[PDB]
């Protein structure tokens, strides 16, 4: 129970900076 | 474009166009399309309008009063120039005749 | 008739001052976001005694982005301490703009006014700021009903007034008839001073090494040549120099970029450094043995 609410936070403010509109990009390459 | 709905469709010095709203001054009917008109620059709504293609090219292309030539001053090609005033002059100053013909005025040189 | 409606002198602590300018940077460009902690007494005076940053969000400066999960969050953390204080605003940098509200921004802080009525908006501009000085203003909602009814007068009654001339049009007509700005002094005990003030003693024990010997005589040896080289113009520009009219001697002897004052600031710089490396060099010496 512990364990899965930290993930639930972490998971909310992902949600925030997906929210629309976005720029859009392409990538040229990974260099990895 | 103007749009009768107090909306018009105007491009300014900067790239994308812009759905505004006209707010007061000229009436729509005052206005013509494509003419240089006046935006406030915070919120972008026409003003007014003054500037009517403040442009050098208007400049150059208006001349009302008549030429500096006053005709056949010019010396010979009598004949020649007596070709340009049938198609040009002559129907401005008397449609009459080619009615009374049944033809259309010849238009252009 | 009305009340005084001075706005407040707004102390901002030293540390809420450091700890702004930590955020805002940062973060850039992502505009940030967070709330003033104080205290309001009297008619006049906020102290902010800490600010902290509310967790970024990716709406930027939003009515989304103002949130009261993080707000209970912190609060009840600070009771455990006692170190506890009230909401008496919000900061957030424009860092893309300069220090005025946005017409977003104007609804928002009316929401705070509701929680507490001497609510600031204070805007940090983090990225154009050079010294963490110039370009910081502190503001207050004046009401829409307060330019109708001809109160803005009421409003700057007891205040010496700030203007922003900078920024105009729209930005301008915007601040101009939303807040009221007001200066922003600094307040600091002298037992900070004194920590701000503080080095160390490894900065003194520094100071009595002692470089190569070989590199101090590269330095007085350099000085001399250079010197030679501004010399002759310097001779050259003093071989008459006498003819009328100042303005046309300048450019005909180059009294811009002047040897005279060229030769001086050279001979001054190497002869101050020359006086501490043999002083040096004597008292480590007899210190010693």
């Amino acid at each position: 129970n512990v364990m899965l609410e930290k993930i639930k936070d972490n998971k909310e403010k992902i949600k925030n900076n997906r929210q629309l509109p976005y720029l859009v990009a392409n990538v040229v390459e990974v260099m990895d | 474009e103007i749009i009768d709905d107090d909306h018009a469709i105007v491009t300014s010095p900067t790239m994308p166009d812009y759905y505004v709203s006209i707010l007061s001054f000229v009436d729509k009917e005052l206005l013509e399309p494509g003419c240089s008109v006046l935006l406030h620059h915070k919120t972008m709504s026409i003003v007014g309008v003054l500037q009517d293609d403040a442009d050098p090219m208007v400049s150059v292309m208006k001349m009302d009063k008549s030429p500096t030539e006053s005709y056949s001053d010019i010396g010979g090609l009598e004949s020649q120039i007596q070709e340009i005033k049938e198609s040009v002059e002559l129907p401005l100053t008397h449609p009459e005749l080619y009615e009374e013909m049944g033809i259309k005025p010849p238009k252009g040189v | 008739t009305g009340r005084d409606d001075t706005k407040e002198t707004v102390y901002i602590s030293s540390i809420a001052l450091l700890k702004m300018l930590k955020h805002g940077r940062a973060g850039v460009p992502m505009e940030v976001m967070g709330l003033m902690l104080g205290e309001f007494v009297d008619d006049y005076t906020v102290n902010v005694v800490d600010v902290f940053a509310m967790p970024q969000s990716g709406t930027g400066v939003s009515v989304e982005a103002v949130d009261d999960v993080f707000q209970a969050k912190m609060m009840d953390m600070l009771k455990q301490t006692g170190r506890d204080q009230m909401v008496v605003g919000w900061y957030h940098s424009h860092p893309g703009f300069g220090c005025w509200l946005s017409s977003v921004d104007v609804n928002t802080q009316k929401s705070f006014e509701q929680l507490n009525s001497r609510a600031v908006a204070v805007v940090v501009d983090p990225i154009q700021s050079v010294k963490g000085k110039v370009v910081i203003d502190a503001f207050r909602l004046i009401d829409t009903g307060a330019l109708i009814n001809n109160l803005e007068p009421r409003q700057t009654t007891s205040n010496t007034g700030l203007l922003n001339k900078a920024n105009i049009q729209a930005l301008i007509h915007g601040l101009n008839r939303h807040y009221y700005s007001l200066n922003i002094d600094y307040h600091k005990t002298a037992k900070e001073t004194k920590m701000l003030m503080n080095l160390h003693k490894e900065q003194w024990q520094s100071g009595l090494k002692m470089y190569d010997y070989e590199e101090k005589e590269e330095s007085n040896l350099a000085a001399t040549k250079s010197m030679v080289k501004i010399a002759e113009q310097y001779s050259k520009r003093i071989e008459e120099e006498k003819e009328l009219t100042e303005e046309e001697l300048k450019t005909r002897y180059v009294g811009r970029q002047d040897p005279k004052k060229h030769l001086s600031e050279t001979a001054d710089e190497t002869l101050e450094n020359n006086i501490v490396s043999v002083l040096t060099a004597g008292v480590n010496s007899v210190a010693i043995k």
